[PDB]
């Protein structure tokens, strides 16, 4: 049938995609152990998207979970729903890539990398066909951006029609630690944009505006942010997973978000989200679930939508519904607001149906939205980047393992020309 | 002449003195939530 190879890069994306098979393994009735503990055909039947079968049971996850440090794999190792993994399924790696693009990607990650495509290998032709490659990674650290990037254009030339669907961590500018994000970013948009398909931007400054002011969450964790990215995650891998009255694969987003080529940095926003003793209150009907994932505070990126348009947008429902109540809805935010919407495209939005809703909640929607306003952290991380490469900042530790400054300009190049492009449709 | 007692303490050995070692045996136990029963229904088999 349909498969995904699920390969989580660095200190966040190896935490994220824990979360992630936490979530998806509690949406499939499997364990810690990884047994089935239910009754439902429906709940089992699409398990090879996301899980191999060995012998007695023992559904382990298709994860590649790979990082240049020894410190946060283990954590995952140790932590409940770590176990699933394989040990084999662990490309290990010492000393490490401390906030270093180039030592993920020309040196100390060249040497490791080899043995990261065998473990992808292994579990790409396992199976029959392949709908493609999850990715969680990190753009602002070292390890996760380097290998990470690098990795995006290794099984991009081995597969090259495979969809390679990302999901990546952009540094937004305004509170967030680490100095060298924006050389981490801006390097890694490079590599990203002709060989990923589907790049989500899901930046962590968004996701606490999330916590603070929808959920209302006192003291937010990092734990916290990764359980709203896997919600978003696993709703958008729904119709491989579960039947529906109308069906939407990962390449069905592709197709019908996509307008030219480049053109694929999409938002999310993932909404049954309620405030603390809200669930008392709330109505769960589509036209809330509309007014709520359309709602500036519910982007996972801060790149406000009001401050741009929607060039083409999705949202993939789920739950048991009627098919009108979603599309009176699709057409009255088409009618209604109509300024943020693109005019030299018609019917700016598809929908799609899973008719198996998340665990607890009666109706969810994911919603990926391709918008000309992520340019305004393509801006923000370039405003960052060339105030501090016009005076020749943190550049020794870039230069001396390898790279020339000529490959700066031309990131720099390539990431002003893709703000220019959002800009021709706006 | 008689003999003063000497008294004397280098400054190592009156304040690198063998301390008490701190007391660490807690472990954060945690939880798990339930896994939640699954009611979920396909279309076909709903009406059909
Ligand atoms: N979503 C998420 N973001 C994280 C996590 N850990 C760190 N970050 C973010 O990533 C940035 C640091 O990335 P880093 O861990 O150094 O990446 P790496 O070491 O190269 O793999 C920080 O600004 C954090 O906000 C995590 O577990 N989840």
């Amino acid at each position: 049938m349909r498969e995904i190879v699920h390969v989580q890069g660095g200190q966040c994306g190896n935490q994220i995609g824990a979360k992630f098979w936490e979530v998806i393994s509690d949406e499939h009735g499997i364990d810690p152990t990884g047994t089935y503990c239910g009754d439902s055909d429906l709940q089992l039947e699409r398990i090879n998207v996301f899980y191999n079968e060995a012998t007695g049971g023992r559904f382990v996850p298709r994860a590649i979970l790979m990082d240049l440090e020894p410190g946060t794999m283990d954590s995952v190792r140790a932590g409940p729903f770590g176990q699933l993994f394989r040990p084999d399924n662990f490309v290990f790696g010492q000393t490490g890539a401390g906030n270093n693009w180039a030592k993920g990607h020309y040196t100390e990650g060249a040497e490791l990398i080899d043995s990261v495509l065998d473990v992808v290998r292994k579990e790409a032709e396992g199976c029959d066909c392949l709908q493609g490659f999850q990715i969680t990674h990190s753009l602002g650290g070292g390890t996760g951006s380097g290998m990470g990037t690098l990795l995006i254009s290794k099984v991009r030339e081995e597969y090259p029609d495979r969809i390679m669907e990302t999901f990546s961590v952009f540094p937004s500018p305004k509170v967030s630690d680490t100095v060298v994000e924006p050389y981490n970013a801006t390097l890694s948009v490079h590599q990203l944009v002709e060989n990923a398909d589907e790049v989500q931007v899901i930046d962590n400054e968004a996701l606490y505006d999330i916590c603070f002011r929808t959920l209302k969450l006192t003291t937010p964790t990092y734990g916290d942010l990764n359980h709203l990215v896997s919600a978003a995650m696993s709703g958008v891998t729904c119709c491989l997973r579960f039947p529906g009255q109308l069906n939407s694969d990962l390449r069905k987003l592709a197709v019908n978000l996509i307008p030219f080529p480049r053109l694929h940095f999409f938002l999310i926003g993932f909404a049954p989200l309620t405030s603390r003793g809200s669930q008392q209150y709330r109505a769960l009907s589509v036209p809330e679930l509309t007014q709520q994932m359309f709602d500036a505070k519910n982007m996972m990126c801060a790149s406000d939508p009001r401050h741009g348009r929607y060039l083409t947008a999705s949202a993939m429902f789920r739950g048991r519904m009627s098919t009108k109540e979603v599309d009176e809805q699709m057409l009255n935010v088409q009618n209604k607001n109509s300024s943020y919407f693109v005019e030299w495209i018609p019917n700016n939005m598809k929908s799609s149906v899973c008719d198996i809703p998340p665990k607890g909640l009666k109706m969810s929607v994911t919603f990926v939205g391709n918008s000309t306003a992520i340019q305004e952290m393509f801006k923000r991380v370039s405003d960052q980047f060339t105030a501090m490469f016009r005076r020749k900042a943190f550049l020794h530790w870039y230069t001396g393992e390898g790279m020339d400054e000529m490959e700066f300009t031309e990131a720099e190049s390539n990431m002003n020309d893709l703000v220019s492009e959002y800009q021709q449709y706006q | 002449p008689p003999t003063l007692p000497f008294h004397g303490e280098s400054a190592y050995r009156t304040d690198y003195v063998p301390k008490p070692l701190p007391e660490v045996a807690k472990p954060v136990e945690v939880k798990l939530p339930p896994t939640l029963p699954f009611n979920a229904q396909s279309c076909y088999r709903s009406e059909y």
